[PDB]
């Protein structure tokens, strides 16, 4: 609940492939939020994305609300976050840059896959942190 | 070797990697590399001799499928546990960069994956070209690390 | 997706096994016998004397391949590897004609030899149970009774040519009563070993030992060994009319048939099909056909040099993987 | 010089096939690709260890100095 | 064909030199 | 009583084992990748893999990293041994089948 920095339906207006087989650069525009927008590279051979279609963008961390030092998944049957969404990724905010006044810019790196988020007042609620999962369902 | 990986005409490194090296170091770091973690584990294993410890990290991709980039695995390559000192921080173009589709946008949301980004020794951005493993660039990867 | 090998105009997708737990949330694909062992299947297309075709169904890619690199490689095979020249006046150099011998592939079965031990004295390191001893006695004379103009030299000379069948088996001691059933003799006779012409003479006796493919081909048992994915032709959308023949005319003769009445096309034999993505370059099946390979679905074809049955060759292949895994678990680590 | 015994590649023994090669070009005379089809070679490796031969040990026999 | 030579005969050349 | 087929390499060793790497003389790809295949197979492995060091000695260096739950050589005496059995299965299969026909 309190996990989710952010949390978004978008309308995808733009999915080109350029010079990728597997991985497109979508381009979605914020349903009530005229201001946000959003560039995010996805796998569209484990989630199609197509034109003009609904997409419910959520960032969070702690996706599942030792000392190995090597990830472990989660176990099968253990009632998290992503359950409810087709598609997730773990990156890393790395860049806040400011676009104009009252709008920024939050980039996150999901291994090489990018994402660029424009808006306006999330100061309170997206860090630059490798704690960054973000999960799309259609 | 080790005391003489730049030149002393102009300090550029001289010593980097040849045709097939940079050739595997793009495909790998290629966008659309996916690796699962057997293959990926192999890969690190192929990458050493079998005889050095990785801490894997978490895929990039956690849904349907847990899948690394290749982009993470070179930077396993860089820093492959912990105790691995080498943090590389490093802003750098790939010789073939097409710009991104804004003037004002930067230099990293190029159209293909021309600029390169390395923070923490973690690959963000870019593929892994000449101008980054090769000779001759002081904003090699090697020249960097060195 | 999904255990199909994606085959495509440029490039080949889906290559790795993706059977193991951590490919995903449901740690599923873990290893465990009475799954292996009821998923698993064999289906022997064919069996000959000396060429076998069985399809491997439900094994992993690594698993395969252990089982092909061992029957190429690490099957056993007696070859000759020795070679004493007494005469050799022929044309062809001695260091050649032992090659071509240990070349000639022996009909002489293992598990009847010895693997020879080399920290021994030569005088002491051949013995029965451990060589097979091959005279070669083979001396051309011109033939008097040569028809007019006979340039052919088998009519012309006699012995004007040296075949594989020359050689003769020389049984030592107990290989006189162990091999009187089976006299050692070469798996092909017809090979041309050497030609000789009137005066030229070849003396030799060969000891034919067991050996390694890995070490030296001459070993190897198998002309090939080796296996293919199974082809699998998808037809997403019908194909029918004349777009039919020319879908028909992408694939080898037998792989896909024409319906009559339906007209349509179909898939009548992808296991025919050798995968030339012929298909995939006229942008008008583009979208109506999807070429894959079964990524678990193996077609070996065992074609034996002539000493074993390809069949035992196999057994022999999956026995050797599985001693290697047992010698090797019965093994001390040492620190 | 002579024909050799393996195919380099396949390993599969074509030293055997020579001069069953030469009769059928001869003697009821056939294609050079159908005289190797019929033979058994089926992979071009073991189609061009006979196709590409150039049999010089009959031309070297000329020279016996042993006669 | 169709017979096994495995199960009557000692496999002596598996063993490790 | 074979002390030198295979070797921990301690270096290359975790403590408390669950990381370790071993040295295995006279094997290749061979059983490497079957080897590697099975090990991975199981849940409690995170990292299984080999590597071949130089072409020109035969040896084989095959790391096994686990969670805490076992170790290292418990994952490759379990991955032998599963390998055993998959060949045990394969056999019978090819015996039945060659049997029948
Ligand atoms: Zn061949």
């Amino acid at each position: 609940m309190s996990n989710t920095l952010f949390d978004d339906i978008f309308q995808v207006s733009e999915v080109d492939p350029g010079r990728y087989n597997k991985v497109c650069r979508i381009e979605a525009a914020s349903t009530t939020q005229d201001q946000c927008k959003l560039t995010l590279d996805i796998n569209v051979e484990l989630f199609p994305v197509a034109a003009q279609d609904s997409l419910t963008v959520t960032i969070a961390s702690s996706l599942n609300l030792s000392a190995t030092r090597s990830w472990r998944p989660p176990q099968a049957g253990d009632r998290s976050l992503a359950d409810d969404y087709d598609y997730v990724m773990y990156g890393t905010a790395y860049k806040f840059e400011e676009v104009s006044k009252d709008l920024i810019a939050v980039y996150y790196s999901f291994g090489g896959l990018l994402m660029r988020l424009e808006g306006n007042y999330r100061n309170l609620n997206n860090l630059k942190q490798e704690n960054a999962y973000l999960l799309i369902r259609r | 070797v080790k005391n003489n990986l730049l030149t002393p005409k102009s300090g550029e490194p001289i010593i980097a990697a040849t045709q097939d090296f940079i050739t595997g170091s793009y495909l790998i770091s290629h966008k659309d590399s996916f690796y699962d973690r057997a293959t990926l584990t192999q890969l690190l294993s192929m990458m050493s001799d079998g005889i050095e410890h990785f801490d894997i990290p978490p895929p990039a991709i956690m849904k349907p499928y847990y899948l690394w980039t290749g982009k993470q695995v070179f930077s396993l390559l860089i820093k492959p546990n912990h105790n691995s000192p080498v943090v590389i921080n490093l802003d750098a173009k790939n010789k073939v960069f097409v710009p991104p589709k804004s003037k004002s946008l930067p230099n990293e949301m190029s159209q293909n994956d021309g600029f390169v980004i390395i923070r923490g020794s973690q690959i963000l951005s870019g593929v892994m070209d000449k101008s980054v493993l090769g000779d001759g660039k002081k904003h090699s990867v090697f020249y960097t690390i060195l | 997706m999904s255990n199909i090998v994606g085959i495509e105009y440029n490039r080949v997708t889906n290559t790795t096994s993706t059977d193991f737990p951590g490919f995903s949330k449901d740690a599923e694909n873990e290893w465990n016998v009475e799954k292996f062992k009821k998923d698993f299947e064999v289906n022997i297309s064919s069996l000959d004397a000396r060429e076998a075709n069985f399809d491997l169904i439900n094994i992993d890619t690594s698993i395969a391949n252990a089982f092909r690199r061992i029957m190429i490689s690490e099957v056993p095979s007696v070859a000759a590897e020795y070679v004493y020249f007494f005469n050799n006046t022929s044309v062809i150099q001695d260091e050649v004609l032992a090659h071509r011998i240990g070349l000639v592939p022996l009909k002489v079965d293992p598990d009847m030899l010895t693997w020879v031990d080399s920290n021994l004295p030569d005088d002491e390191k051949f013995t029965d149970e451990n060589t097979i001893v091959l005279s070669l006695n083979v001396k051309c004379t011109r033939n008097p009774d040569a028809p007019k103009g006979s340039t052919d030299p088998k009519e012309l000379y006699n012995n004007a040519h040296v075949y594989a069948r020359d050689l003769k088996f020389e049984p030592q001691g107990r290989q006189s009563t162990t091999f009187a059933d089976c006299p050692v003799v070469p798996a092909d006779p017809d090979i041309l070993l050497a030609k000789l012409r009137p005066g030229q003479e070849i003396s030799l006796k060969a000891h034919c030992i067991l050996g390694i493919g890995g070490d030296h081909a001459k070993f190897s048992p198998v002309s090939t060994a080796s296996y293919r994915l199974l082809p699998q032709i998808n037809i997403l959308q019908p194909i029918k009319g004349e777009s039919a023949r020319r879908f028909q005319k992408c694939f080898p003769p037998g792989v896909i048939g024409i319906d009559e009445g339906s007209d349509e096309a179909y898939v009548k034999d992808a296991r025919k099909d050798t995968v030339s993505r012929e298909v995939l370059r006229y942008e008008e099946f583009a979208d109506k056909v999807k070429l894959g390979r079964v990524r678990n679905h193996f077609i070996f074809n065992v074609e034996s040099a002539g000493a074993m049955t390809p069949e035992e060759i196999f057994f022999k292949s999956v026995r050797i993987l599985k001693n290697k895994a047992e010698y090797l678990k019965n093994c001390p680590i040492t620190q | 010089m002579i024909v050799p015994v393996r195919c380099f590649s396949c390993g599969k023994v074509v030293g055997d096939k020579w001069e069953s090669y030469l009769n059928l070009l001869q003697e009821d005379e056939l294609d050079e690709g159908t005289a190797l089809s019929r033979l058994g070679l089926k992979r071009y490796c073991c189609r061009r260890m006979i196709l590409t031969h150039v049999d010089l040990i009959e031309k070297f026999l000329r020279y016996n100095p042993l006669e | 064909v169709s017979r096994d030579t495995w199960n009557t005969k000692n496999m002596r050349s598996l063993e490790p030199p | 009583p074979d002390r030198e087929k295979i070797k921990l390499l301690t270096q290359a060793t975790s403590e408390d084992g669950t990381s370790a790497s071993f040295q295995i003389v006279e094997e290749d790809h061979t059983l490497g990748n079957a080897l590697r295949y099975v090990i991975m197979k199981n849940p409690d492995v995170e990292f299984c893999g080999y590597s071949i060091p130089h072409p020109s000695e035969n040896l084989l260096n095959i790391r096994i990293q686990t969670y805490g739950e076992t170790t290292a050589v418990d994952a490759l005496q379990k991955g032998l041994k599963d390998l055993m059995d998959l060949c045990d299965v394969v056999e019978s299969k090819f015996t039945e089948k060659i049997k029948s026909m």
